[PDB]
């Protein structure tokens, strides 16, 4: 059993936050348990939004009952979040899980998907420019700069290399735009032989770039 | 997706904090009409309620089903062990508090409640029950309806002992989602009165649902 | 309606810490069950303890939960350095008619030893000086505690624009990293002989070098 969200990263205030969980390896359409969205705001608790039934019964929280709606798809084994009228305080980590139904409450969440961020801003979409930082052991990486929102992730030769990689938390830049670096160390035996390629995946714009390190 | 019924195994069975004493209110039940659907006896009932125990508001009494087998020594829906019963008589009940109807609640999630009540052929002859097994008679042919000429006060079909266990699973005929209570101490009746049901109209010789597997994912509490 | 915990504990490695969850009658004392979950940085939460007092599969011995009256405490017997996490206690709310979590708990695990940063500078590629611009890039891993200063220079003398510099965060393995970023012109990458990152952390200064 796995979940999985989709849903956008950025959404203008005052609008409607919209996402979509979907769970496979599994049936949705079990009245043993209910299917719920929690958030985090950036440093801050674990809040629940709401859950629902297969069937249809929604039980949502008291403080967002007037914005949240919740609803499932049964044939595409999938639920929806949808929240209105959003502001800053709305920017936050979205989570999908599912929890126990026990007799007529709620018990444990016991698998939670992975989480997608979403940003509460009026600005716009900015995937990011990606230049090889040349090896010259040995370092090499990928300068991933000036985009927006977070988050960005790097691979290393499609999910391959992994032994020696560290992406590096993100600079806030005073233009409101992001940038981070990733590096690998390396054999430096290997600097003419061996293939090095970053994978920068922007979801939130989809930007998607591939840039093969080479030495100078 | 956990159906109902189910043959309960006591080994499997656990605790839980919220299983208090069920608290049951029927000195203001009254009953009203009483059916043979073809398939099994319905009485209904205007008032009466349950509360107490794991309940967090109280669900009001709606309808009463006889369930019964071929023989007197088999013929309960549930199973406790891989034995089973005489008959067995289902208590259905609905959520008042929050919503406005029976058939509005059938599609909620915390909608019903099903009570259940054994019966089992012992050689006492039930007093209470006889005034169901008296009413019979006007419900001869298949789909048809009486009103009950009859006092009757629930309460005295209830067990000695009202420890139970409790799933969620559905009703009989699979229309909805249901948490049950079923109390294993049955009521005693005689052979004679469980026997007059059997000569009912579609001969309605049996009627009782076969059992459906316990998944590894269903949790059955006791008391 | 609210699930009250401490905002923090800390503890040595292998000592016992405990982290209460005070509820009230609408839940804790209703009898409805306390969960609880444990969260690293940027990961989701995971389940810890379910029904007051049980484990899943994979949740070692150490982690421990009870429940008493309004009460509920998860027990970490023999504190281990990947423990270090946020841990949220969890149940059921009558008033609310649906699940409540608390603030939360940032547990810290303390007598780490000091670790001097990793340092590598990067010049500007050629793509980015193709393209008008220019990043210096100082990267900075593995050290402890989190306080780090970083000075450039270019020839010597003291660089006063263009910096910006992270805030140091956790990295998986409990040890900080920070990044340092120059932005300079074409122009001025090309008019100085070498630009230097200095790195001063508890005392003592690491510096890489790099030139055109």
């Amino acid at each position: 059993l796995q979940l999985q969200e989709s849903g956008p990263g950025l959404v203008k205030p005052s609008e409607t936050l919209s996402l979509t969980c979907t769970i496979s390896g599994d049936s949705i359409s079990s009245n043993n348990y209910y299917w719920g969205w929690i958030r985090q705001p950036p440093g801050k608790g674990l809040e629940w939004i709401g859950s629902i039934y297969y069937s249809g019964s929604t039980y949502y929280n008291p403080s967002l009952k007037s914005r949240v709606t919740i609803s499932v798809d049964t044939s595409k084994n999938q639920f929806s979040l949808k929240l209105s009228s959003v502001t800053a305080a709305d920017t936050a980590v979205y989570y999908c899980a599912r929890h126990r139904r026990v007799l007529l409450w709620f018990g444990e969440f016991q698998l939670w998907g992975q989480g997608t961020l979403v940003t509460v801003s009026s600005a716009s979409t900015k995937g990011p420019s990606v230049f090889p930082l040349a090896p010259s052991t040995a370092a090499l990486g990928c300068l991933v700069k000036d985009y927006f929102p977070e988050p960005v992730t790097v691979s290393w030769n499609s999910g391959a290399l992994t032994s020696g990689v560290h992406t590096f938390p993100a600079v806030l830049q005073s233009s409101g735009l992001y940038s981070l670096s990733s590096v690998v160390t390396v054999p430096s035996s290997s600097l003419g032989t061996q293939t090095y390629i970053c994978n920068v995946n922007h979801k939130p714009s989809n930007t998607k770039v591939d840039k093969k390190v080479e030495p100078k | 997706q956990q159906l109902s019924p189910i043959n309960i195994e006591t080994k499997k069975a656990i605790s839980n904090a919220r299983l208090k004493p069920l608290d049951i209110h029927y000195n203001e039940s009254k009953p009203t009409t009483i059916q043979n659907t073809g398939k099994l006896v319905r009485i209904n009932f205007k008032g009466g309620y349950i509360s107490g125990g794991f309940l967090p508001n109280e669900y009001v009494l709606s309808s009463l089903h006889i369930y019964w087998g071929k023989e007197d020594d088999y013929g309960s829906n549930h199973l406790i062990d891989v034995y089973k019963y005489s008959g067995e008589i289902n208590l259905v009940h609905w959520n008042k508090k929050k919503y406005s109807s029976y058939e509005e609640a059938k599609k909620h999630d915390d909608g019903l409640i099903i009570i259940s009540i054994f019966l089992q052929v012992l050689d006492h002859k039930n007093v209470y029950f006889q005034k169901i097994v008296n009413q019979l008679d006007s419900i001869r042919s298949a789909n048809t309806s009486a009103p009950f000429d009859s006092v009757f006060y629930l309460d005295n079909l209830l067990p000695s002992k009202l420890d139970y266990f409790t799933y969620l699973g559905t009703t009989i005929n699979h229309s909805a989602d249901a948490v049950w209570i079923i109390f294993p101490t049955p009521i005693n009746i005689h052979s004679d009165q469980l026997s007059k049901f059997r000569t009912l109209l579609s001969y309605i010789t049996e009627n009782y649902r076969n059992p459906y597997k316990l998944n590894d994912d269903t949790e059955v509490y006791y008391s | 309606s609210a699930l009250t915990q401490p905002p923090s504990v800390s503890g040595a490695p292998g000592q016992r810490v405990t982290i209460s969850c005070t509820g009230s009658s609408s839940n804790i004392g209703a009898g409805y069950d306390v969960h609880w979950y444990q969260q690293l940085p940027g990961t989701a939460p995971k389940l810890l303890i379910y029904g007051n007092i049980n484990r899943p599969s994979g949740v070692p011995d150490r982690f421990s939960g009870s429940k008493s009256g309004t009460s509920a405490s998860l027990a970490i017997t023999g504190l281990q350095a990947e423990d270090e996490a946020d841990y949220y206690c969890q149940s059921y709310d009558s008033s609310l008619s649906g699940a409540l979590f608390g603030g939360g708990t940032q547990l810290t695990v303390l007598g780490q030893p000091k670790a001097n940063p990793t340092v590598t500078l990067f010049p500007p590629s050629s793509e980015e000086l193709q393209a008008n611009k220019a990043t210096l890039v100082c990267l900075i891993s593995d050290f402890y505690p989190g306080a780090v200063t970083v000075a450039w220079k270019a020839d010597g003398s003291p660089v006063k624009a263009g910096v910006e510099t992270t805030k140091p965060s956790k990295q998986s393995n409990n040890k900080y990293a920070a990044s340092s970023y120059l932005s300079l012109t074409p122009e001025q990458w090309k008019s100085h002989r070498s630009y230097s990152c200095q790195v001063t952390h508890e005392g003592s200064t690491v510096e890489k070098t790099v030139a055109p």
